[PDB]
RNA sequence: CGGCCCCGGCGCCGGGCUCGGGUCUUCCCGGAGUCGGGUUGCUUGGGAAUGCAGCCCAAAGCGGGUGGUAAACUCCAUCUA
RNA sequence: CGCGACCUCAGAUCAGACGUGGCGACCCGCUGAAUUUAAGCAUAUUAGUCAGCGGAGGAAAAGAAACUAACCAGGAUUCCCUCAGUAACGGCGAGUGAACAGGGAAGAGCCCAGCGCCGAAUCCCCGCCGCGCGGGGCGUGGGAAAUGUGGCGUACGGAAG
């Protein structure tokens, strides 16, 4: 149909045809608050591929975060340790921008599950995201099979542990010789299994 | 001789299997659909600034030195070379043409 | 204009989608008629105009789209920049209209992109033939020129009215 | 620190190791958890053996142990097609397959298709009315057995070729030796540097 | 071991959905500010930089990733993010 | 001037529904030192630990290869024995340190966006009608959501006609 047409345009987002739309929609959006909501999805195709669908009990919430890098919070920019430590004004996030923009529409709204997100614009000093959240006590959800998943009481919360699609890329996941890092689970589990004393009854 | 361990040719002799290759290898593929569409949307967005840039470039008989700035604004060498032969294309298609 | 515009839409106005209300009508008198007359097609297809941009694109690919009228008033200008060069390509005749609304109160819902003429009956095949020539000489054979065409860069009046006077001023200076 | 003679010691026990030390006094119990499952699935699933999903035959990877043959995951496509069953019934018959794997041999083919064919051919399955074809009057009395243990059908014993003994052969005294081995890693080392010597060669020409 | 009370399944009497397998002919077949590169930090046993992140540059469809030493030419094996 | 439709939006003690906090032995995400060792100390070690913050469940995460190997190839993930105190990292000093095999416990696989066809055959709500114990779902009619895209048929192991 059209959704093959509307990624293979986005894909090229230096073109002026879409360098002048994407300018005008960062000016839009810096106008606006930091966390709102938007009644429908800029990108279809991309919530389509993410999982979104044009029913009751999807919501799309636009929300901007700041860009750059953190800062350290001690007081004068003192660590009070040794020079390896001494690090305070170019440190960088163990998570993405997309991920804390997931996390702060999450905590946001608790009573609803975020299921993923997408880059709409950005700018020197912002950068805006939409995401997508689902409503897990709705009936036109909790009745359809396909989405029962995100009813029950594991998924609470999805964005503030990772398991979103932002976070997964963020908690080093994956597999093959480059991921040894997390074998199995987290790399703090892969760490407590090599580094953990075996002491069996025979020894 | 006897088949060996080491060698232009070592290992147990076996029989090749002549099945066919699985689908999941063929991706990606050159489509008539998929470029017709590519094709429209390309004459409908026009060209990057780097590829005006370097198709500016390609006019001029300096094409070591556009291969050089191709190669600095994409990521590798593999990656320039087929940009550089899409740009000759795209200008020796319509450009040369009246 | 809102001649031409009102004249598509009385056009449109006799091919429009059937409803929910009459759609089951149709329904529950087909299985009695069916097994009244023991007919197999006592209905002939209706020709009715195709909604939705994924429909009316895979309609103009596959050339069976005789008109494509188009709205301008949607948000994200990227959903409808690629149709006009697609429907350019294919050959058929393409209108842009004013009003998605309007557009959209024909097939019954809020809002509506746009609207293929796919089957037109044999009485009303001379009316549309006698406008999708008009339609052809205003955007398919001035596409180059629409292509060419850079609109926008107007001032405001305030930033106008002052470069006025200046070139007034230096004009009354130099003669 | 040393003494007079000793080996030199790396003990890896400069961590916080004792608040994680994790001790096996629950093995026992462990066990028994395994043995009352497996006993329970077994009781459950009794017309099926236990380890019911067949599985193929699998040679090693790596040249260590590629002189073995050991157990493996699932029959491939291939073979499910060359058996002439269905794919999506293979698992509900009680054939475990995978999708993943694929067939570079046909001795390995061969080999799997006829473990398949015999898997068929010893399977009886029970129908829920008798107007389901396939199978017999009687079911041999529960098949003379309910479960079966260590393998479906058959494990994956190794079987060697005998070659017992032979008459040598007359150049077998200089058929082979020390230098031919010698000699092809030489012509597997220097292949390359030959054949661009013979280019630039042919080149002066 | 017996007798008494409570809860859960296995077989049987109304109700709503309901074409699989093979050959041949024709068509379709894909996730983007994402990969990757430069750079700066944290981390890893991962070393011409294993992974993550900030900024900039930012694509292709005989394509892309990986093949443990950076780079060019050619071939091969595996996978489809 | 007015009317109507769409679209970005505001208010209610509107009808129905949901989250807050606590425990936190186990688990997930972030950043997080120093005492100590290096017979001194900056790199390093302590440690990607303690402390701090955010969440859930009886388990959680992981999980169907953009995988491992380079020969007769294997085939989700999880845990145990070996690999191995090894390859490797380190003022190559102190020290740090995996992975692939292989044998075992268990072994369940799939869906969707897209590409196309199906007159939107889809979904929520309201009310009377025919049903069962402790109360919720099946058949009927209008009010909304939805053509900027419901649902069946489809998933790279090819699929459709
Ligand atoms: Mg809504
Ligand atoms: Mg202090
Ligand atoms: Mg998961
Ligand atoms: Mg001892
Ligand atoms: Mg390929
Ligand atoms: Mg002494
Ligand atoms: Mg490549
Ligand atoms: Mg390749
Ligand atoms: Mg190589
Ligand atoms: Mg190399
Ligand atoms: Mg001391
Ligand atoms: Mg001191
Ligand atoms: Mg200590
Ligand atoms: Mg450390
Ligand atoms: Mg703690
Ligand atoms: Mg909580
Ligand atoms: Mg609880
Ligand atoms: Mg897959
Ligand atoms: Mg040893
Ligand atoms: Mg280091
Ligand atoms: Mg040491
Ligand atoms: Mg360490």
């Amino acid at each position: 149909g059209a959704y093959k047409y509307i990624q293979e345009l986005w894909r090229k987002k230096q073109s002026d045809v879409m360098r002048f739309l994407l300018r005008v929609r960062c000016w839009q959006y810096r106008q606006l608050s930091a966390l709102h909501r938007a009644p429908r999805p800029t990108r279809p195709d991309k919530a389509r591929r993410l999982g979104y669908k044009a029913k009751q009990g999807y919501v799309i919430y636009r929300i901007r975060v700041r860009r750059g890098g953190r800062k350290r919070p001690v007081p004068k920019g003192a660590t009070y340790g040794k020079p390896v430590h001494h690090g305070v004004n170019q440190l960088k996030f163990a998570r993405s921008l997309q991920s804390v923009a997931e996390e702060r529409a999450g905590r946001h709204c608790g009573a609803l599950r975020v299921l993923n997100s997408y880059w709409v614009g950005e700018d020197s000093t912002y950068k805006f995201f939409e995401v997508i959240l689902i409503d897990p006590f709705h009936k036109a959800i909790r009745r359809n099979p396909d989405t029962q998943w995100i009813t029950k009481p594991v998924h609470k919360h999805r964005e503030m542990r990772g398991l979103t699609s932002a976070g997964r890329k963020s908690r080093g996941l994956g597999k093959g010789h480059k991921f040894h890092h997390t074998i199995g689970g987290s790399r703090r589990a892969a760490w407590r299994r090599r580094n953990t004393l075996q002491l069996h009854r025979y020894r | 001789r006897y088949p060996m361990a080491v060698g232009l040719n070592k290992g147990h002799k076996v029989t090749k299997n002549v099945s066919k290759p699985r689908h999941s290898r063929r991706r990606s593929r050159l489509t008539n659909h998929t470029k017709f569409v590519r094709d429209m949307i390309r004459e409908v967005c026009g060209f990057a600034p780097y590829e005006r840039r370097a198709m500016e470039l390609l006019k001029v008989s300096k094409s070591k030195r556009a291969l050089k700035f191709i190669k600095k604004r994409v990521g590798t060498h593999i990656r320039a070379k087929r940009k550089r032969e899409e740009l000759s294309n795209v200008l020796a298609a319509m450009e040369e043409a009246a | 204009d809102r001649q031409t515009a009102t004249q598509l839409l009385k056009l449109a106005h006799k091919y429009r989608p059937e409803t929910k209300q009459e759609k089951k009508q149709r329904l529950l008198a087909r299985a009695e008629k069916k097994a009244a007359g023991k007919g197999d097609v006592p209905t002939k297809r209706p020709p009715v105009l195709r909604a939705g941009v994924n429909t009316v694109t895979t309609l103009v690919e596959n050339k069976k789209a005789q008109l494509v009228v188009i709205a301008h008033d949607v948000d994200p200008i990227e959903l409808v920049v690629f149709l006009p060069a697609l429907c350019r390509k294919m050959g058929v005749p393409y209108c842009i209209i004013k009003g998605k609304a309007r557009l959209g109160h024909l097939v019954h819902r809020k809002t509506c992109t746009t609207v293929a003429f796919t089957q037109v009956n044999s009485e009303d095949k001379g009316a549309l033939a006698k406008l999708v020539e008009a339609i052809r000489t205003n955007y398919n054979d001035r596409y180059d020129e629409i292509r060419r065409h850079w609109g926008g860069n107007v001032l405001g009046p305030k930033s106008v009215a002052r470069i006025a006077k200046l070139e007034k001023a230096k004009a009354k200076e130099l003669a | 620190a040393p003494s007079r003679n000793g080996m030199i010691l790396k003990p890896h026990f400069h961590k916080d190791w004792q608040q994680r030390v994790d001790t096996w006094f629950n093995q026992p119990a462990r066990k028994i958890r395994r043995r009352k499952a497996r006993q329970a699935k077994a009781r459950r699933i009794a017309p099926r053996p236990a380890s019911g999903p067949i599985r193929p035959i699998v040679r090693c990877p790596t040249v260590r142990y590629h002189t073995k043959v050991r157990a493996g995951r699932g029959f491939s496509l291939e073979e499910l097609r060359v058996a002439g069953i269905h794919k999506k019934v293979a698992r509900t018959i009680g054939i475990s397959v995978d999708p993943r794997r694929r067939n570079k041999s046909t001795e390995s083919l061969q080999a799997n298709v006829q473990r398949l064919k015999e898997y068929r051919s010893k399977l009886i399955l029970f129908p829920r009315k008798p107007s389901a074809p396939k199978k017999g009057d009687s079911s041999a009395e529960e098949l003379k057995l309910a479960t079966q243990l260590t393998g479906p059908v058959m494990p994956i014993r190794n079987v060697y070729k005998k070659e017992k003994a032979r008459v040598i052969t007359e150049e077998e005294k200089n058929f082979k030796a020390f230098a031919s081995l010698r000699m092809a890693r030489a012509n597997a080392r220097l292949f390359g540097i030959r054949a661009k010597r013979a280019k630039e060669a042919a080149e002066q020409d």
